């Protein structure tokens, strides 16, 4: 999609290299003109050509770089956004390092190709030296580079391991002081330091060898062309100005090829580390009124970890409006799984279910998430402000009066007003702004503000305080409009289940009790066992 | 853009 | 500044044990810089030889000096790098060892108030920046500062006016490089700040993943991440635009000196003063001088950051601990009596402990209960001499616990925490932890006595098997069993157990209430229930930090 600018960038790079090539050729021909004793018109024209060509080259290079940017940044941002969206349903350093190395590789590769092309413009014989000594410039330093890189990465890995061990001891420090074993940790650190010292001598030897090979190859080439060109100038087939050009040409070509050798392994490492990230990358009806009721017909579910093994079966509860359902018993009955299925987190593995006369996937995802909001297993408060934390996931932002009304309904209005700046107080991340009971009250307020059709609030007051549990039970029993929206109490406090119109219980992946609370106590099932407990 | 770095 | 001076003096004192490597690297540096300066003059000599009449002797001599100086400059530069990177590694290892050794002996409150990442950044990333000062940055600054003067000697040796041109040209380049480096550093600071903000956003999004998926708020978090990414991309674009503009103006000024220098040099040519090879050598020297000046300026800029990192690290090793020296007391026989008297403890951040007084006996099993906001563990923490009591004192055999030998006291008084912690080693290491060398027979004897051999004999090589890091491979029952085995294997005289009836089975309590090393040793047990009241010889209570 960005080729329409990338091709322009590439041709910009090529033209910039051609324009930059003006310095050595023109200065060599100009010194040859000095030796030729020509008229000043040639000298003035060559100076003007010098200035014009290289200033065009500099401007073209700047434009090409500015075109490569504002495009590679857009690609990087889009890639990171897509990766985050994929993982929702570590990379930026890789992306911009890859971009920088790729652009450097392209620049210096085009520069070297242009160098060699204008070598071939001149005398072919002096180019032959470069074309035979290029494989010696390429093969051997590439051989030494992987050795040096391997030793360097081994040293870095050992350093990381030693630092990890030291930080583990630092974290476990109270136990270390309890056992008085500081010298043991010191010896354990010292052994790894000794191993690192052992590896580093070989690393230094490899570094010295690599530097020796690169320098000797490049500057041996630099002396070889000078000798050959001197011999040919003595032969007379080549003017001295061409030799003057070729010396600077060799310096530029050596710099370009050395940049290429220093850059290419980084590009290879970047693409190797990006391939795994690339691998890691991989409509419904909208209600327009009150849902009314929801029901299931012997529904079955399975855990995602073991989809071949069902989690529970036999879901026959119906969310009757104006009534409160109940669920209590062993945690292996799938009560949390039933709550997740009621929230349309996954499709059922069997049976059938309905919500407002339609299945859960039939209803719109936004409407389903807005009308079936529920309190989590543990209350969590986001890092934003409380006025923002009590309205997460809202399709449209409502007025703050509604937020205050919901907080008063959940009783969290006083707690919010206790914080400075009212409900607009910034809340610390992971519920560190206040207590667990305050977090549960905030979760209840967030559930109430959405005005749900079927509240599935559970596991909130069981882990909260006794006063918070009593307030939650009082609010649940004082629901207006003939209880308005139905509820599904799956908390651990069985005292609040006395007001359930059609209570139920499950055990071992299936239902085990139901009916009135007094009838459940008078039975002989799991509810009777809980009553006798 | 031009590459530039320092050696030990 | 004086602080920078003393910091660099301390860095030199740290580098002192590697003097031979330093002098060898310096000698190789001088040998490299001499040949590197000398070569282009001989290149101009070659060109001048070719320009005039052909002299085979002069040409052969010039080519031979090329070969010799080329081999010398290629060889002498490579050895300097190896010596300097060896010095780098030696300095890094020495400073890492010294920093860890000085960090080990500090008080518990210092680690209590300081986050682990703060210490990790100093120990891992900054210790790399210790060894960047002398082996690399000082070397590059010295080689630039000698090669610039050598190259300026040569150019003068060529022709003076062409050098006055360079003298006039340099200050603009220096000022431009300074300005660009300052702006680049500021923008890099903004870049890392925005990257940290985006990382916080994604961490917050992934922390409450279940809550977000339940509420269906993934789109909002995705939009916020897109906004943060747009801010980061805009900052990246600003940085790269500034860098490209700096490069463009640098090349423009490069020709702005180059063309006029060529014109004046050719006027001198036509005047008959200079030759072609001399002009070529001058051109090479001019090409090198500017780059050397810029890299010198950049390295001197990096100097201050490295010195600041040095101050940041040395602040840790200069932190004075607040623990009294041990009195080196170690009686051969210990009765094991422990007496508390009107003691008070205050946390470094509040009378958490106040007015506690009791006395324990060897043959009497004593239990302490009371919720008091789960602060009952501070009694054991004070008993282990981990904290210094603000008021009163704790005495063993009518002797304060501070005067006892640090090794002997913790080999005599052994406690187990509420959460046992392992050290990622073998079971042989993690049971006999704190012991230099003892027989293994006692190790699995205590393992059998602690009801822990069940998962030991089922695992290969018995006690020599490997466990997960921080013990995370095993479960909480294994944690309690390993902690009890570690406490028993050291044969303590005063034994403290916490949450015995709250986090451990009664079989462990029965073993620790009837063992030969527990029948007549002073035992203090803390439980969160009344399960230990029925078996305790003496029971004591505490609330809100008082009896």
């Amino acid at each position: 999609s960005e080729t329409r600018r990338l091709s322009l960038f590439l041709v910009l790079v090529v033209l910039s290299s051609l324009g930059e090539m003006a310095i050595p050729f023109f200065t060599g021909r100009l010194t040859d003109w000095i030796l030729q004793d020509g008229s000043a018109d040639t000298f003035t024209r060559n100076l003007t050509l010098m200035s014009i060509l290289t200033i065009a080259s500099a401007v073209l290079e700047f434009v090409g770089d500015g075109i490569y940017n504002n495009t590679m940044g857009h690609v990087h941002s889009h890639l990171q956004g897509e990766v985050f969206g994929a993982v929702l349903r570590d990379t930026s350093t890789l992306s911009d390092s890859l971009s920088e190395n790729l652009s450097l590789f392209l620049w210096y590769l085009v520069r070297g190709l242009c160098l060699l092309g204008i070598m071939l413009w001149g005398s072919v014989s002096l180019t032959m030296v470069t074309l035979i000594t290029l494989p010696l410039l390429f093969l051997l330093p590439k051989k030494v580079g992987k050795w040096y890189q391997l030793l360097e990465v081994q040293v870095r890995e050992s350093l990381a391991k030693s630092s990890q061990v030291a930080i583990e001891a630092l974290s476990a420090m109270p136990t270390v002081r309890s056992f008085a074993n500081e010298e043991g940790e010191a010896q354990k650190f010292r052994e790894k330091l000794q191993e690192i010292k052992t590896l580093n001598q070989k690393e230094a030897v490899a570094y010295a060898v690599n530097s020796w090979t690169t320098s000797i190859s490049g500057m041996l080439l630099k002396v070889g062309i000078l000798y050959i060109g001197g011999q040919l100038v003595t032969s007379g087939a080549v003017s001295s100005g061409n030799l003057v050009t070729f010396v600077l040409y060799q310096m530029q070509f050596t710099q370009a090829v050395e940049v290429l050798l220093s850059i290419y392994p980084r590009v290879q490492k970047a693409v190797g580390s990006s391939e795994k990230i690339f691998e890691y990358l991989d409509g419904l009806l909208t209600p327009l009124h009150l849902e009314g009721l929801v029901q299931f017909q012997d529904v079955s579910f399975a855990y995602p970890n073991r989809p071949d093994v069902l989690v529970l079966q036999g879901l026959t509860f119906t969310l009757r409006p104006g009534e409160v359902t109940a669920l209590v018993g062993p945690n292996g009955s799938g009560k949390s799984t039933v709550a997740a299925l009621l929230q349309n987190l996954y499709q059922p593995t069997g049976g059938q279910l309905l919500l407002d006369g339609k299945p859960l996937p039939q209803y719109e995802h936004r409407y389903l998430h807005r009308q079936v909001a529920a309190v989590g297993q543990e209350p969590q408060v986001f890092g934003r402000s409380l006025q923002e934390n009590i309205a997460y996931g809202l399709t449209q932002k409502p007025t703050m009066e509604e937020i205050t009304a919901a907080a008063v309904k959940s009783g969290a209005h006083s707690f919010i007003s206790g914080l400075p700046q009212g409900y607009d107080t910034e809340v610390d991340e992971a519920g560190s702004q206040l207590s667990g009971g305050q977090r549960q009250a905030v979760a209840l307020a967030r559930a109430l503000i959405r005005k749900p059709c079927v509240l599935i609030l559970d596991d909130a007051t069981s882990a909260l305080d006794a006063n918070s549990q009593l307030q939650v039970e009082q609010l649940l029993y004082e629901s207006p409009e003939r209880y308005s929206r139905s509820v599904l109490l799956i908390t651990q406090h069985l005292s609040l289940v006395e007001q359930a119109d059609h209570i139920l219980f499950l055990e071992g992946g299936a239902i085990r009790e139901g009916g009135t609370h007094q009838q459940l106590m008078e039975k002989k099932g799991c509810y009777w066992a809980m009553v006798q407990a | 853009r031009r590459y530039q770095s320092t050696e030990l | 500044q004086v602080n920078n001076k003393v910091l660099m003096w301390r860095l030199l004192k740290l580098s002192r044990p590697d003097l031979p490597l330093l002098v060898a690297a310096f000698f190789f540096l001088v040998l490299a810089v001499l040949g590197e300066t000398l070569i282009p003059h001989y290149s101009g000599r070659v060109i001048d030889i070719l320009g005039g009449d052909f002299d085979p002797h002069a040409f052969a001599s010039a080519i031979f000096f090329m070969c010799l100086f080329s081999f010398g400059s290629s060889l002498s530069a490579g050895c300097r790098g190896g010596c300097f990177t060896y010095t780098m590694s030696r300095i890094n290892l020495r400073i890492r060892e010294q920093l860890f050794s000085s960090l080990l002996r500090q008080d518990l409150g210092f680690f209590q108030e300081t986050k682990t990442g703060e210490l990790n950044s100093r120990l891992s990333s900054d210790t790399t920046l210790m060894s960047n000062w002398l082996p690399l940055n000082a070397n590059v600054l010295l080689r630039s500062l000698v090669k610039v003067v050598g190259l300026y000697g040569f150019m003068l040796s060529i022709s003076p006016r062409l050098t006055l041109l360079s003298l006039l040209h340099m200050p603009f380049t220096i000022a431009a490089e300074k300005v660009y480096n300052t702006r680049h550093q500021e923008v890099l600071r903004e870049i890392q700040d925005a990257v940290a903000r985006a990382g916080q956003v994604v961490r917050e999004a992934v922390g409450g993943l279940q809550t977000v998926r339940s509420f269906g708020a993934e789109e909002h978090e995705v939009c916020r991440y897109k906004e943060a990414l747009e801010q980061c991309r805009q900052l990246y674009w600003r940085r790269d635009l500034e860098r490209a503009l700096y490069l463009l103006v640098r090349r423009v000024l490069h020709l702005g000196v180059q063309m006029l220098m060529l014109s004046c040099g050719l006027q001198q040519m036509q005047d008959g003063e200079l030759t072609q090879g001399s002009l070529l050598s001058f051109m090479i020297y001019q090409e090198s001088v500017g780059s050397y000046v810029q890299t010198l300026v950049y390295i001197y800029g990096d100097m201050l950051s490295n010195v600041g990192a040095a101050e940041k690290v040395f602040s840790y090793m200069d932190r004075q601990p607040n623990l009294p020296s041990p009195g080196t007391l170690a009686p051969t026989t210990l009765q094991g009596v422990v007496k508390f008297q009107d003691v008070s403890f205050a946390y470094p951040n509040r009378p958490v402990l106040k007015g506690l007084t009791f006395t324990l006996r060897p043959g009497e099993v004593t239990a302490l209960v009371g919720p008091n906001g789960s602060g009952k563990s501070t009694v054991a923490a004070l008993l282990q001499n981990l904290y210094q009591p603000t008021g009163g004192q704790v005495l063993l055999d009518e002797k304060p616990i501070s005067q006892y030998e640090h090794c002997y006291l913790h080999s005599q008084v052994v406690s187990v925490g509420q959460e046992p912690v392992l050290f990622s080693g073998s079971v042989r290491n993690n049971i006999a932890y704190g012991l230099q060398s003892c027989e293994d027979d006692k190790v699995m004897a205590a393992a059998q006595a602690a009801h822990a051999d069940d998962f030991i004999q089922e695992m290969e090589h018995g006690i020599y098997t490997d466990v997960g890091e921080k013990g995370s491979q095993l479960a909480a029952g294994q944690k309690q069993r390993l902690a009890i085995a570690r406490a028993l294997v050291r044969d303590p005289r005063v034994l403290i157990l916490d949450e015995a009836t709250s986090a451990l089975d009664v079989q462990c309590e029965q073993a620790l209430q009837d063992w030969n090393s527990r029948g007549d040793r002073t035992v203090l047990v803390i439980a969160h229930r009344l399960q230990t009241v029925q078996r305790a010889h003496q029971i004591l209570v505490l609330q809100e930090g008082k009896l």
